[PDB]
RNA sequence: GGUUGCGGCCAUAUCUACCAGAAAGCACCGUUUCCCGUCCGAUCAACUGUAGUUAAGCUGGUAAGAGCCUGACCGAGUAGUGUAGUGGGUGACCAUACGCGAAACUCAGGUGCUGCAAUCU
RNA sequence: GAAGACAUUGUCAGGUGGGGAGUUUGGCUGGGGCGGCACAUCUGUUAAACGAUAACGCAGAUGUCCUAAGGGGGGCUCAUGGAGAACAGAAAUCUCCAGUAGAACAAAAGGGUAAAAGCCCCCUUGAUUUUGAUUUUCAGUGUGAAUACAAACCAUGAAAGUGUGGCCUAUCGAUCCUUUAGUCCCUCGGAAUUUGAGGCUAGAGGUGCCAGAAAAGUUACCACAGGGAUAACUGGCUUGUGGCAGUCAAGCGUUCAUAGCGACAUUGCUUUUUGAUUCUUCGAUGUCGGCUCUUCCUAUCAUACCGAAGCAGAAUUCGGUAA
RNA sequence: GUGAUUUCUGCCCAGUGCUCUGAAUGUCAAAGUGAAGAAAUUCAACCAAGCGCGGGUAAACGGCGG
RNA sequence: GUCGAAUUUGGGUAUAGGGGCGAAAGACUAAUCGAACCAUCUAGUAGCUGGUUCCUGCCGAAGUUUCCCUCAGGAUAGCAGAAGCUCGUAUCAGUUUUAUGAGGUAAAGCGAAUGAUUAGAGGUUCCGGGGUCUUGACCUAUUCUCAAACUUUAAAUAUGUAAGAAGUCCUUGUUACUUAAUUGAACGUGGACAUUUGAAUGAAGAGCUUUUAGUGGGCCAUUUUUGGUAAGCAGAACUGGCGAUGCGGGAUGAACCGAACGUAGAGUUAAGGUGCCGGAAUACACGCUCAUCAGACACCACAAAAGGUGUUAG
């Protein structure tokens, strides 16, 4: 007994009842990925100017 | 052992031509597309008739050869064998698929071949003097009986095989801008090298 | 395929720790012990009646296998391991091709 | 079987224009992206390192990381019902700057000459672009433009 | 404006056949002790600027030139196409309504531009 | 009388053992079976110019091969054609010219490439070590493959640089168990030493039904749960095939296309053939033929009345109204 | 196993079975024996029947082409 | 059929369920036999069939993705309900516009590449073969016709991004990164510019979390489209429907046309109709048609090639 294989008829529908959720965008993006030496130095940049603001 | 024309009649596939993936395909039945003075000059037969199809359809190889004979068989014994030049403006290079024996690898095999044609299609084209004009085109006439569908005859105004009207081609002629090779004609044009078009065309 | 019997190639042998000579070899997998709890496991439940108590596989489809190559530091005799692709045909000997002749 | 291999369905998406193979032009290399800048992506047939995905051909990202000879690219790509944040490592050459903002940054050094220009004597600025109006009334003479009257041609065949 | 080094865009720059080129530059050209490379100092290397030549390279000009580039109410609002009707037609297909809109063809014009440094009647 | 530490009997061990026991004896599928693999994958196309997209659709391919056919550098330029040189010819070797790649690049196909990604030469092992992030299939799981970096150690080149296998798109594998390498570290729980065993990190031994049960038949003596999700009758759609009827008229008919026929082509009709399909029925519509009996259709064998003939008569042939 | 009487029952022992006062240094369990080790243990030699090798057997199963 | 025997038969006795008995049929063993009957294990398991009990109110589906000895079943994502939570002009949108990308289908093209393909003409040979001059070969300029797995060119419809406060500009601090170099990179201090603050329209407000039901056989219509002679056949793409839906219309019909439904009154319409059945003009106007098988309304319940001095217009 052979049945149907295979369609899309209807998944737009489906997908428009709730989804097509445009993304969030954040201030401050993850920096996952970015260059690891960049990363190091950055840190140390950061350390640097907290105490500038500090004292 | 071949089915009617009618299984066949209209485009409901895709080209399927011969080629490096088909291969084994049977020969056209028709071999010979240009009849009568093939030879003759330009200036020797002015008049053009067209037969043009009116629908878009297919016709089989067998159709184009029995209507070619029909045609030619006509023409020449009314008015004889050198008075007109006719060309089949259509080659079947569509193959036909056929399924011999349930649906299960029902992919056929070549059957014939066909030539696809459109509306307003030059289908035969016979060029003659103008006092032939009857002949041919009673002999056109009686070649329809062989094709399905709608075909019109029209007379052309064009000069023989060449796309100038009338007019222009005696006004061409008659400057010295057409010079004969075979059975056709070579034109003048103001492009070019002039040592190329000096040597060519001396009378203009 | 055709692998020299000597490589160059990185040596973590926590005195090396760089590229030295190496010697190669192809690896073998040993006799499998009697001791090994596996084993003894499985001797244990083949004992008495109920016949066979595991799997035995019958539907053998791989033709080759991988070739490991056992690559043995002349300074320190560490060892390190690689694994090549699947071949049918493996050699360690010499006779490389020649560019061209008859 | 079917086939969906990574370079499935690119016969012609890949290739080079025409007349247009060979080596890679130099202005390419020497370009600079920087972390935030708006980049299109257009595979180059003949680099075949750092290539692009095929569903990335004609895609707009924001570049978020810089390498040596290749940008990280965030590309927002729509799955089942929601979209999902991609990111690509891609090489200079499929990649070039997109001028979707050039045109608007202009607009913006715009605005605020406008704005301050205008400080000093009009109050309404108005920079706010608007879309085509209707045209306004106008007068049309017939001195040297007489209408010329038209009339259906009839039917021939000219074949 | 000429020329050389390094380029950018990468034929308006290419290709074919001819003609021209002051000054400088470039080039051909002379030699084989040395570094170096070949069956061969032809290519590559070194030495001299001396012995010679604009013959070629190179640059520019010429051609109802080929190619290429640009434009055109040239073809053509044609082919194709989004949307609509209880429109036509046995059918194949086609017309109309609200929109978008090619290619070939034809003709006209054009034949490299330019950045950094140095140098020259 | 016989027999004797041998038979016998008891416990383990090897062989034999459908006499007997238990169990198994894939899936997709225009019914099932046989065949095939559309079951894990790759190229082009079908695919309707983002992406995605089916059929036992179309044309093919994969379970390999390579110490170089991997990496770096240098020099060089291919297919083919033209004009030449003792033996030498269509094809041997040498020289020049033209040559946008019409060659070559392990393999299927499509991309890509010319002072190279091709050919030749020199030097090499980066086809290496450590652990993460990313792309494709995707549930944003795994596996395979691939991309860009960081931290080491190296190769090559004058150098800039390039190199984490093959120019790019396929070439492959969990848990349990075994085994190897590394760390010589952790545990054997009354305390120690030494063997042995068990853990930690990384590989190999394989599941092709490729997210991975260990598996032969027969039933015409048969059983159960179901299925019209599915085959063997009618009925319905379709008409290739079967049957029947036209159009055109090259020719046959002593002469003469159409009295009677008619090639090459082409348009239909019918459901009295057989296929194709699987909609209805598997908590059942009694299944071949004959016998018996009624009625209906006309595409008319006979009978009634006519037209036509290559209809003298006779006989026959074609056609009309007619069941 | 065949199936009164009459008449006649051909060829094939390679295969599958059955069988042998055949052969010997193939394969081989537990126990036992030897060596090494501090022992657990490992290794080696020896080695029953059967199998393999050899011979017989079709009114055993069966076969009798190009 | 057999009837003096391998005869028929009473009673006694023996053989008991994987067992018996069998001149052999898988026959017989108390109407039970290809493994009897009785009780218990036992309410044995079932992805399979059937059934599953009051009302009203609100919301309201799926037959699709991936994996499975998976194909009449599950897991997983989606669609749905409920509970809410943080906030409230806020950003958003099955839409357009403006600016800027991507594509190789329709069409087109072959005197443009590749691959097919008709016809001559002018040339070429110490380099095909017959003949003392032809036919084949290539060359050059032309000519007819083509391509899902050919292509220079190349739409329409669809498709990515942007249109500001997380913005722009001025000044100058940090670092182990980077630069010949305070050069740059990244992140900051302080200052300047308010909502015609950077197009249009709309916005029963936006954002967010937990949990769980059913479903995982679909089918039809327009358009694009594959296999097949074709099918009320088989298989895809986008959308709208049926399924889950009554109501007016198509006589009749799951899908067509119109329109979607709380209980009533009045008015006006849709699609379709107004001789009678049947509510509504046997209305108006210009023509066409006579058929001894006239014709009469989309989906739709059929007709062709070929003909007529029937009639009408050209
Ligand atoms: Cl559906
Ligand atoms: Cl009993
Ligand atoms: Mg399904
Ligand atoms: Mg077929
Ligand atoms: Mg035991
Ligand atoms: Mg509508
Ligand atoms: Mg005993
Ligand atoms: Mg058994
Ligand atoms: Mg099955
Ligand atoms: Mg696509
Ligand atoms: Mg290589
Ligand atoms: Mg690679
Ligand atoms: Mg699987
Ligand atoms: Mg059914
Ligand atoms: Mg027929
Ligand atoms: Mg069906
Ligand atoms: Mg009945
Ligand atoms: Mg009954
Ligand atoms: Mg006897
Ligand atoms: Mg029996
Ligand atoms: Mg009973
Ligand atoms: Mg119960
Ligand atoms: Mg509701
Ligand atoms: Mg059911
Ligand atoms: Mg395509
Ligand atoms: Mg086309
Ligand atoms: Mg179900
Ligand atoms: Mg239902
Ligand atoms: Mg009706
Ligand atoms: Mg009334
Ligand atoms: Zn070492």
């Amino acid at each position: 007994a052979k049945s149907k294989n295979h369609t899309a008829h209807n998944q737009t529908r489906k997908a428009h009842r709730n989804g097509i959720k445009k993304p969030k965008t954040y201030k401050y993006p993850s920096l996952k990925g970015v260059d690891p030496k960049f990363r190091r130095n950055h840190k140390h940049a950061l350390h640097g100017t907290a105490k500038a603001l500090a004292a | 052992a071949r089915r009617p024309a009618r299984c066949y009649r209209y485009q409901k596939n895709k080209p399927y031509p011969k080629s490096r993936y088909n291969r084994a395909v049977p020969d056209s039945k028709i071999r010979i597309y240009d009849l009568g003075k093939k030879k003759a000059t330009v200036d020797e037969f002015p008049l053009c008739v067209h037969l043009v199809s009116n629908e878009l359809e297919q016709l089989s190889s067998e159709a184009l050869e029995a209507a070619r004979i029909c045609a030619n068989k006509y023409m020449t014994t009314v008015s004889g064998r050198d008075a007109f030049h006719l060309r089949v403006r259509v080659h079947p290079f569509h193959v036909l698929r056929i399924n011999k024996m349930g649906m299960r690898g029902a992919w056929g095999k070549p059957h014939g071949l066909a030539a696809r044609v459109d509306i307003g299609q030059i289908i035969f084209s016979v060029r003659t003097k103008d006092s032939n004009k009857d002949v041919v085109v009673e002999g056109l006439r009686r070649a329809r009986y062989k094709f399905p569908g709608q075909q019109k005859i029209i007379l052309s105004k064009k000069w023989g095989f060449t796309n100038l009207d009338r007019p222009e081609y005696l006004k061409k002629r008659e400057a010295g801008e057409v010079k004969d090779d075979g059975a056709f004609v070579k034109f003048l044009s103001k492009k070019g090298s002039l040592e190329n078009n000096i040597r060519e065309f001396p009378e203009y | 395929v055709n692998v020299p019997k000597t490589r160059k190639t990185y040596c973590k042998g926590k005195t090396c720790r760089k590229h030295t000579q190496h010697k190669v070899t192809q690896y073998k997998a040993g006799k499998a012990s009697l001791f090994a709890q596996g084993k003894r496991r499985y001797d244990r439940k083949q004992s008495g009646f109920g016949g066979q108590t595991k799997p035995v596989f019958h539907k053998k489809a791989k033709t080759t296998k991988k070739v490991v190559l056992r690559l043995e530091c002349v300074k320190c005799k560490t060892r390190a391991q690689l694994t090549l692709k699947r071949c049918k045909h493996f050699e360690l000997g010499g006779e490389k091709k020649q560019k061209g002749q008859a | 079987g079917k086939s969906h291999g990574y370079r499935s369905r690119t016969r012609y998406m890949f290739q080079r224009d025409f007349r247009k193979h060979g080596a890679v032009h130099l202005s390419t290399y020497l370009k600079v992206y920087k972390v935030g800048d708006i980049v299109d992506i257009k595979a180059n047939g003949s680099i075949q390192k750092g290539m692009p995905h095929k569903f990335y051909q004609g895609k707009t990202g924001v570049v978020y990381n810089v390498t040596k000879s290749s940008v990280g690219v965030i590309i927002n790509k729509m799955v089942g019902n929601r979209y999902l944040e991609k990111r690509l490592n891609l090489r200079v050459e499929h990649i070039k700057h997109s001028k979707c903002r050039q045109e608007f940054l202009e607009r913006v050094k715009a605005n605020a000459a406008k704005r301050a220009e205008a400080k000093a004597q009009g109050v309404a600025v108005q920079l706010k672009r608007q879309p085509a109006q209707p045209r306004e009334s106008r007068i049309v003479s017939t001195e040297g433009n007489v209408p010329q009257t038209l009339a259906p041609v009839p039917y021939e065949t000219f074949i």
